[PDB]
């Protein structure tokens, strides 16, 4: 009943796009990363003993060294310009708003992506913020999110959701 | 972190069993896996493997790769075998619930550890077969991962539905329950 | 366009 586990993962950390990158690799056995590459660092480390073998000799061996580091474009830059803008950054899946009574209004907003989102209620043209309760974002797991904002009250209430999938937000009367 | 993380390899592989897994995955969600055994990339969305490719090969080096190297921690950590996690599950509904209008139940595993699990959904009470589609294993920062397992029904006032769960790191399977 | 992965470095045991 003895199972073992490896891991081996390319992580790239973007932000304002490409303007900064940061590039790990991972090599974990176990849970346990024991190596790692970060262009922070620009180079192998251990992370634990059981990757005192690896780092230092993969450092002494520059075409290791060279490739690693480059793939901070390779991989990182490359996907992240090319394929990514076309599909996961340019996927907008606009969230259907519905709203029933549970004693309280629920706001259930739908199928969108991505999970840039702000929903507001509004009681008779005024934004409400006391006795609101927004869900933490939920993944579907299938690129859609889901957010149920409930409003502790019941007037006209309108849903109010803001979304870059939307021209101009979605409102819905109750 | 970041604006965004892109996850451009995880090659999992485990032993007993030469269960691999290949999947990329951006800001959470799973691109494609590649299937090791059909050498096919498969697009978590169709749309996008026309909007983009990715060589399978790849895949299949980098398990390869991963296979290897679970030989040699193997003995370099004198054979330590991973410790089992219980995991926890949760069912909600892709959308608000409105009897005879369908739907998609969704059960999220989470804190799986071996990746090894068996989800399958009851429908008062008898396994559900049909309609049922479930994900990859999905990389967790504590190296952890989860999983989504999906059942399509029409709601009904007379339908108790269960995920049921079975994991090394449970007992006999464990069933969570929504109505 | 093509995604191109990491490449994990192979271990001599
Ligand atoms: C999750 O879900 C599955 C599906 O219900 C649960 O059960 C397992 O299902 C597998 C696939 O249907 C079964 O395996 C078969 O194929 C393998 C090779 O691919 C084969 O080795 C195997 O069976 C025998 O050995 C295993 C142990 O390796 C025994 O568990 C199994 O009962 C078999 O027992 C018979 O064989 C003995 C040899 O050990 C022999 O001495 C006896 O005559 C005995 O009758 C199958 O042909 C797999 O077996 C099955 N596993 C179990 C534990 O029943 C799976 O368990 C679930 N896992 C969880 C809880 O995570």
């Amino acid at each position: 009943e003895r199972h073992f586990v490896y891991q081996f993962m390319g992580e790239c950390y973007f932000t304002n796009g490409t303007q900064r990158i940061r590039y790990v690799t991972r090599y974990i056995y176990n849970r346990e990363e024991y190596v790692r590459y970060d262009s922070d660092v620009g180079e192998h480390r251990a992370v634990t003993e059981l990757g005192r073998p690896d780092a230092e000799y993969w450092n002494s061996q520059p075409e290791i060294l060279e490739r690693t580091r480059a793939e901070l474009d390779t991989v990182c830059r490359h996907n992240y310009e090319g394929p990514e803008t076309h599909t996961s950054l340019r996927r907008l899946e606009q969230p259907n708003v519905v709203i029933s009574l549970s004693n309280t209004l629920v706001c259930s907003v739908t199928d969108f992506y991505p999970a840039k989102i702000k929903v507001r209620w509004f009681r008779n043209g005024q934004e409400e913020t006391v006795g609101v309760s927004s869900t933490q974002l939920i993944r579907n797991g299938d690129w859609t999110f889901q957010v149920l904002v409930m409003l502790e009250m019941t007037e006209v209430y309108t849903c109010h959701v803001e979304h870059p999938s939307l021209k101009s937000p979605i409102t819905v009367e109750w | 972190e970041a604006d965004h993380v892109g996850t451009y390899g995880i090659s999992v592989y485990q032993s007993p069993g030469d269960i691999g897994q290949y999947t990329f995955e951006f800001d959470g969600d799973e691109l494609f896996y590649v299937d090791l055994d059909k050498k096919e990339t498969v697009w978590m969305l169709p749309e996008f493997g026309q909007l983009a490719s990715f060589d399978p090969q790849g895949g299949l080096q980098n398990i390869a790769v991963v296979k290897h190297n679970l030989g040699c921690l193997t003995k370099r950590s004198n054979s330590t075998p991973a410790t089992n996690e219980a995991p926890q599950a949760t069912v909600f509904p892709k959308s608000p619930v409105l009897l005879g209008q369908p739907n998609t139940l969704i059960c999220f595993v989470d804190n799986i550890f071996p990746p090894v699990i068996n989800i399958t959904w009851l429908r008062n009470s008898k396994s559900v077969a049909d309609g049922v589609y479930e994900t990859s294993f999905f990389v967790n920062r504590d190296y952890s991962f989860h999983k989504l397992s999906y059942l399509t029904f029409i709601p009904s006032d007379d339908d108790i539905y269960d995920c049921k769960v079975e994991h090394w790191g449970l007992e006999e399977p464990v069933l969570k329950h929504w109505e | 366009g093509l995604y191109l992965e990491a490449v994990p470095l192979q271990v001599g045991c």
